């Protein structure tokens, strides 16, 4: 259940988004944010993101919807599809690994830091079979674990 | 990719913990 930590790990997520702090997260903002990660939905495909956690139907995310939300999907652990979601963002080239470059992007617009030093440090810990990329068994091994 | 991005952000966070030792 909520404590009062995850929910400011939540209101960093949400802010990532919310560019302009209105307090709401609108289709264009959704729209940079998934351009930044290598993705390019169509508006009707923003549309219908916004629509899936915009509760009251005004057509953008305040942080009480994205909250409702994202607590959810936290509260189910089941969430194989969630992860392979993750992997996409992060398989830019779609090749079925992650390259280091590809991680060190997605960390550096995911509002994270990393040094070189660091992003090795990070496939390297995955990195079962040594090839110097993280596929995606590997990857599932990495992100349930911990 | 609002959850998976959270994913990715909390797992980066465990990383500067297996760090921070
Ligand atoms: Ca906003
Ligand atoms: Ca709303
Ligand atoms: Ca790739
Ligand atoms: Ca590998
Ligand atoms: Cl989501």
């Amino acid at each position: 259940q909520l404590t009062e930590e995850q929910i400011a790990e939540f209101k960093e997520a949400f802010s990532l988004f919310d560019k302009d702090g209105d307090g709401t997260i609108t289709t264009k903002e959704l729209g940079t944010v998934m351009r930044s990660l290598g993705q390019n939905p169509t508006e009707a495909e923003l549309q219908d993101m916004i629509n899936e956690v915009d509760a009251d139907g005004n057509g953008t995310i305040d942080f009480p919807e994205f909250l409702t939300m994202m607590a959810r999907k936290m509260k189910d652990t089941d969430s194989e599809e969630e992860i392979r979601e993750a992997f996409r963002v992060f398989d830019k080239d779609g090749n079925g690994y992650i390259s280091a470059a590809e991680l060190r992007h997605v960390m550096t617009n995911l509002g994270e830091k990393l040094t070189d030093e660091e992003v090795d440090e990070m496939i390297r810990e995955a990195d079962i079979d040594g090839d110097g990329q993280v596929n995606y068994e590997e990857f599932v091994q990495m992100m349930t674990a911990k | 990719k609002f959850y998976a991005t959270f994913l990715i952000q909390e797992h980066f966070r465990k990383f500067m913990k297996r760090q921070e030792e």
